[PDB]
RNA sequence: GUGGGAGAGGGUGGUGGAAUUCCCGGAGUAGCGGUGAAAUGCGCAGAUACCGGGAGGAACGCCGAUGGCGAAGGCAGCCACCUGGUCCACCCGUGACGCUGAGGCGCGAAAGCGUGGGGAGCAAACCGGAUUAGAUACCCGGGUAGUCCACGCCCUAAACGAUGCGCGCUAGGUCUCUGGGUCUCCUGGGGGCCGAAGCUAACGCGUUAAGCGCGCCGCCUGGGGAGUACGGCCGCAAGGC
């Protein structure tokens, strides 16, 4: 699954600051990572239906984070999604 | 009439292989007992029957048994 | 012709009829009764006087092999499956114990129209 | 790598030779999937409570490992392939929780 | 975020015993079955009943509950892998990022359809036997599609809590599941029963609102005609909106 050892590895990569834990960019990040787990879950296993609304709400969120840093500052936006390579 | 916890000592409930014990809360039958009889709780009956469900395939508790009255 | 003198006895006991039959002590048969072997052909099979002259009719054919011990066998329940462990006992056939090994599926097969 | 749980159940009627080569078997399987035992218990000779295989009785193992969690399907079907091997159940390790206490 | 927690939540593979049917052998005579009675049916080519061995498919007894999970449909052997939702303790982080939601898209019991399998039990149609005034039925014996699996359609329902979602507020008592806690109890989150104020036409609802409010969507305007006609979209068709 998702070890805490990889979640620490993700949370310290897109920290705005050492002990950020929350931050718009760390969400994002996060929600991104677990949106891969599960697709690649979803290529095979294409019959589990349950397991595929779980990931629309992951998208939905992720979005929903996005759509608000364009709002606010559309430069970290950028510099966030050139990381994670969306859109 | 007692109650199996009641009679009974400090107990690993997750333990599949000590049929000893196990065997005290199954009936005549190879049945499990309700819990009236056991005296279990909630939590303590849903590991008990998972429990005794692996020794039953372990062969060392039995699926089904013969009763000897009527 | 077999000198078994002791052995089980299963009586398969249904609403429709109560069969006796009595067997070795490895389990092959020996003789055997039920309703339709004594005069009665209908309904009347699944009475209890019926199932008690069946459980007396295969004890007096267990006479002939010279059966003492009985160890007794029952499946079901029907009319009479009582009528017929009591009949047994008092057969002169000394009764060993009794069992009911009337078999319960897991769930495993759909039943008829009837049983639902 | 978590932590499991072996019980494997074989002919009670091996002289030492089948008996030793069925275990070392057993042991040459676990190196090949990666499981470090980390105890062993062996208790044999056990009554069982219905007939397996026509056999009364069972030989009891018990070995808990520490293995990557991939490949424990993959040894469960190594390990009953074996003719002598009967009964083969993993189970994922649990803490004792205690009833009565 | 961190640390814990419960669960027939899902998918994949694997696997265990009980039972039915069928086959093999042993043993064993004269009927079994079935009903309010019976008859078709099966039985001397030896059935039923008993023991043993084997095959196959489907469903999981007890635990089991007025219980739990899920958005709804719905989900019960056990094991493992992948996996979703959710809840509690800390008061750590971001700093209104929120709610609803016409379209769209995805899910959607059962039945039905296509291709290929599978086929034990059950069983529309149908083949029989009875009952009857008649039996195109209930009861009985057989029995195909189908039920099961894979892949793709179909989009209906008493899809029910006949109660859309979210939030705030408004006496309690009691039963319960699961967490935490200074663990006669307190404190949360669900699942029940009584009932304050109040609402309601009444039955009844009543911190899980049908109460007091607020936001947004869906929908209603007499019955039959009629969920029919026409048109359209969708569908292989049955037919659906
Ligand atoms: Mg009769
Ligand atoms: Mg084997
Ligand atoms: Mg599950
Ligand atoms: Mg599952
Ligand atoms: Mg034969
Ligand atoms: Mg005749
Ligand atoms: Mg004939
Ligand atoms: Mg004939
Ligand atoms: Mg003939
Ligand atoms: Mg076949
Ligand atoms: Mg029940
Ligand atoms: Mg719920
Ligand atoms: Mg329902
Ligand atoms: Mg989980
Ligand atoms: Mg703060
Ligand atoms: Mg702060
Ligand atoms: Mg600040
Ligand atoms: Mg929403
Ligand atoms: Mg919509
Ligand atoms: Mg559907
Ligand atoms: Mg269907
Ligand atoms: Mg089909
Ligand atoms: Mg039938
Ligand atoms: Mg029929
Ligand atoms: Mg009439
Ligand atoms: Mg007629
Ligand atoms: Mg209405
Ligand atoms: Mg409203
Ligand atoms: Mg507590
Ligand atoms: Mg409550
Ligand atoms: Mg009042
Ligand atoms: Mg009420
Ligand atoms: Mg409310
Ligand atoms: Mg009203
Ligand atoms: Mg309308
Ligand atoms: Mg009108
Ligand atoms: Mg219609
Ligand atoms: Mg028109
Ligand atoms: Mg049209
Ligand atoms: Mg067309
Ligand atoms: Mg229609």
């Amino acid at each position: 699954p998702i070890t805490k050892e990889e979640k620490q590895k993700v949370i310290q990569e897109f920290a705005r600051f050492p002990g950020d834990t929350g931050s718009t960019e760390v969400q994002v990040a996060l929600l991104t990572l677990r949106i891969n787990r599960l697709s690649e879950h979803l290529k095979v296993h294409k019959k589990d239906h349950h397991s595929h609304r779980g990931l629309l709400m992951m998208v939905g969120q992720r979005r929903r984070l996005l759509r608000y840093l364009q709002r606010e500052d559309p430069e970290r936006y950028r510099a966030l999604i050139e990381k994670l390579g969306i859109r | 009439k007692a109650k199996v916890k009641a009679t009974l000592g400090e107990f690993d409930l997750r333990d599949y292989r000590n049929v000893e014990v196990l065997k005290r809360f199954l009936s005549e039958t190879g049945k499990i007992l309700p819990r009236r009889r056991t005296g279990l709780s909630a939590k303590e009956q849903r590991i008990l029957a998972k429990t005794i469900k692996r020794a039953r395939i372990l062969g060392l508790l039995p699926f089904t048994e013969k009763l000897v009255r009527k | 012709k077999r000198q078994v003198a002791s052995g089980r006895a299963y009586i398969h006991a249904s609403y429709n009829n109560t069969i006796v039959t009595i067997t070795d002590p490895d389990g092959n048969p020996i003789t055997w009764s039920s309703g339709g072997v004594i005069g009665y052909k209908g309904s009347r099979k699944g009475t209890p006087y019926a199932a008690q002259l069946a459980a007396l009719d295969a004890a007096k054919k267990a006479m002939a092999y010279g059966m003492q011990s009985v160890d007794v066998i029952v499946r079901g329940t029907g009319a009479g499956r009582e009528q017929a462990i009591r009949a047994l006992q008092a057969s002169g056939l000394q009764v060993k114990s009794i069992v009911d090994d009337t078999p319960v599926p897991h769930n495993g097969c759909r039943p008829k129209k009837k049983f639902r | 790598m978590r932590r499991y749980e072996v019980n494997i159940v074989l002919n009670p009627n091996l002289d030492q030779s089948q008996l030793a080569l069925e275990k070392e078997i057993i042991q040459r399987a676990l190196e090949n999937y990666g499981a470090r035992v980390e105890k062993v218990e062996e208790l044999g000779l056990r009554r069982l409570a219905y007939p397996i295989a026509k056999d009364p009785q069972g030989y009891f193992l018990w070995y808990q490992v520490e293995m990557p969690e991939d490949r424990v399907n993959d040894l469960a079907r190594e390990l009953r392939i074996r003719d002598n091997v009967r009964r083969v159940m993993v189970v994922k390790s649990q803490e004792p929780f205690l009833a009565n206490a």
